[PDB]
């Protein structure tokens, strides 16, 4: 029948980054790998990720002012930040631990490397599993499926 | 976005092939892709995902892989309400809104926040919005009760078998996307996925418009299970594809027709020229190697030139203006590829913007309309040659104004520029027929343009044992101020010089440049 090659069994938690800045994340279990993954994403994209998570708490307007207000109004009105809290509580316990680990990794990168975090996204920290759920929820249902432009009667150029 | 999956029988080596190829903005927060590799004792996944997602959406490993394209799954409804008496008319009765008073803080220029009131009103349908013109709109979004989107993707991409993958996909927690699957066992699959409301009447266009919000007749409550949606598994054609086209030619020969599904799932509109190229590139080629598969992904044919130039050119050589005559001659000598060194390409684009509108999608100019029966060879020809020549006249002007000449090399105007890296462009607009896509900006005052949208993450995988995979990320793997990992891939992109994606531990050890040990305890 011919089996796939042997899986690798990670014996310690490490990220091996290659020349192009691609993180190879080895965890001894699922929450480790997810933590590693949140660490790596914060290394590579922390500023925007944190900004995006701040928006998905419906706190865009509060953190960054008027250019963020319409998304705030769109997401609060569609009850996105609170549904995220619910969705979070409704996760299976095993998967909830993975989301908590991912948020922890993001937080821990920002902790051990405060110089790498742009000043005006600092107020966002700490981030939580629910934050991670919320952003995914804005992305899928409230950017892809129901865009503010289709409802408010607009949309973006070519 | 493009997606190919090729069955073993269609390949030289007898292993399946997979193309990951999403097209998104190069310059937009939540659309930025990231490449990573996760390994535990129990699972392995490699690939790309939008930043801030804890699961890889374009994943593969030693056993299986998936990819995604946008399908426009109409998962929401906008309802036009009839305001009357402080409530809204519904089934002959005035019915009041649910109201709550919420608030949010707004940051002021001086660092303080003011407290801002926000009324939130809902009808039966959902939350209510007032458009700038006065139309009160209530939005009803399917699948607000599907909390397992993330875990579904995670279970799909770590599936131990096609059956496990399918069971995971069937939970209906991922509300959108065409999703394509291939594996080392030899199975390939296309699914038009998403959460689709059950409706008793109306086509897609009716459901995309403003549905009347004054009647329970239009209030849906239920959604379609997975086996109500268009799907294809190991088709007789030996491949599946999607290029953002309607789900009606996911393989060749087709395995179903539009009348087999409710009419509101997906449109029956003409297929883009890129989508037409997708179908031929796959169906016309047998005995594929990974190398040949990769070469096919680079296709940049100016298909619209093929459909129009045989009529346009003879018409234009008749015109008295010598500049029009010279444009026609330049156009006729063109091999109709979007190469860096093309002197006719920019000029052709500008005529096409007039002939088919600014997004190149208009159909009115063609002599023969797109037809379900010749679905990769229509629309064809020029309906009004005289009118089109006048369009060429204006296009000569526009080309000169934008770029400085009617014959500037494509890749001198078309540049990929990140930080201080500046490289020649090639390929172009999907709607002109280019498979590999670069949606070029409007040019700057020097006629230089750059991609706004197009090839981002590109990976091609053969499920041999061990797997073989090659990828590139246009805009690098990081976007933090000062990273060396933003502009460090684009030169390779300009040469189509793909990285071997490193999955096996020994390969990873040979390539490591930074070790971060970490330790996590809850």
């Amino acid at each position: 029948p011919q089996a796939p090659i042997a899986a690798y069994k990670p014996r310690s938690n490490e990220i091996l980054w290659d020349g192009y800045g691609v993180p190879h994340i080895y965890g001894v279990d699922a929450p480790s790998a997810f933590y590693g993954y949140g660490w790596a994403q914060a290394r590579s994209h922390g500023d925007n990720i944190l900004r995006l998570y701040g928006e998905a708490r419906g706190k865009g307007a509060e953190y960054w002012g008027p250019d963020y207000e319409q998304t705030t109004v769109w997401l609060l009105t569609n009850g996105v930040p609170e549904r995220a809290q619910q969705w979070y509580a409704q996760q299976s316990p095993d998967f909830r631990a993975n989301l908590d680990a991912f948020a922890a990794g993001i937080n821990a990168y920002a902790q051990q490397n405060p110089d790498d975090i742009s000043p005006d996204v600092r107020q966002v920290l700490p981030v939580s599993g629910a934050d991670v759920v919320a952003h995914a929820h804005r992305l899928m249902n409230f950017l892809y499926v129901a865009s503010p432009g289709r409802t408010l009667g607009e949309g973006d150029p070519p | 976005s493009n997606s190919w999956a090729v069955a073993p029988g269609k390949t030289a080596n007898g292993n399946a092939l997979l193309l990951q190829n999403p097209h998104l903005s190069w310059t937009t927060d939540y659309f930025t892709y990231y490449e990573a590799h996760l390994v535990t004792p129990d699972f392995e996944i490699y690939g790309a995902t939008q930043i801030g997602l804890p699961v890889i959406r374009f994943a593969f490993n030693q056993r299986m892989g998936i990819t995604n394209t946008v399908n426009g799954m109409v998962g929401a409804t906008n309802y036009r309400l009839t305001l009357q008496d402080g409530g809204y008319l519904y089934d002959g009765q005035v019915r009041p809104f649910e109201r709550r008073q919420a608030s949010y803080r707004l940051r002021q220029a001086d660092g303080t926040t003011v407290d801002k009131p926000l009324e939130i009103r809902s009808s039966v349908h959902g939350p209510v919005f007032e458009r700038a013109d006065g139309t009160a709109v209530a939005v009803r979004v399917a699948g607000l009760d599907r909390p397992g989107m993330l875990e579904q993707y995670f279970d799909m991409i770590t599936a131990d078998s096609f059956d496990d993958y399918e069971a995971a996909l069937a939970r209906m927690q991922v509300p959108t996307f065409n999703i394509v699957y291939a594996d080392r066992e030899g199975t390939i699959n296309y699914s038009f996925n998403g959460v689709a409301p059950k409706r008793a009447e109306g086509d897609i266009a009716f459901w995309q418009g403003l549905v009347p919000g004054d009647s329970s007749r239009y209030l849906w409550t239920e959604t379609h299970p997975l086996d109500d949606l268009p799907r294809v598994t190991n088709p007789p054609g030996g491949f599946v594809q999607n290029s953002n086209d309607p789900p009606w030619t996911p393989t060749w020969p087709v395995t179903y027709t539009p009348k087999d599904f409710p009419s509101y799932l997906a449109p029956q509109t003409p297929h883009s020229l890129r989508a037409q190229q997708s179908v031929r590139l796959m169906s016309e080629n047998d005995d594929l190697t990974l190398e040949r598969f990769m070469a096919l992904q680079l296709s940049h044919r100016a298909v619209m030139a093929d459909r129009t130039l045989p009529d346009l050119i003879p018409a234009a050589l008749i015109d008295p203006d010598p500049e029009v005559q010279a444009a026609a001659r330049l156009l006729a000598a063109w091999d109709r590829e979007f190469t860096s060194d093309s002197r006719a390409a920019l000029l052709f684009e500008e005529w096409a913007r007039l002939f088919a509108g600014q997004n190149f999608a208009g159909q009115a100019g063609f002599a023969t309309p797109w037809s379900l029966d010749k679905p990769v060879s229509t629309p064809y020809g020029v309906r009004d040659p005289k009118a089109a020549v006048d369009q060429l006249r204006t296009a000569i002007a526009n080309t000169k104004r934008k770029y400085g000449a009617i014959d500037r090399p494509f890749g001198d105007a078309s540049r990929m520029i990140l930080n201080d890296v500046n490289v020649p462009g090639a390929a172009g607009y999907g709607n002109l027929g280019s498979f590999r896509v670069f949606t070029w900006s409007d040019p700057d005052e020097n006629g230089v343009r750059t991609p706004v949208h197009g090839e981002t993450w590109v990976a091609m995988i053969e499920f041999s044992t061990p797997v073989r995979a090659y990828g590139l990320m246009s805009y690098g793997n990081s976007r933090q101020p000062g990273t060396t990992h933003y502009s460090d891939q684009i030169e390779r992109v300009s040469r189509a010089d793909f990285r071997e994606l490193l999955l096996r531990r020994e390969q990873v050890e040979a390539a490591v440049q930074e070790r971060t040990p970490f330790n996590f305890k809850p």
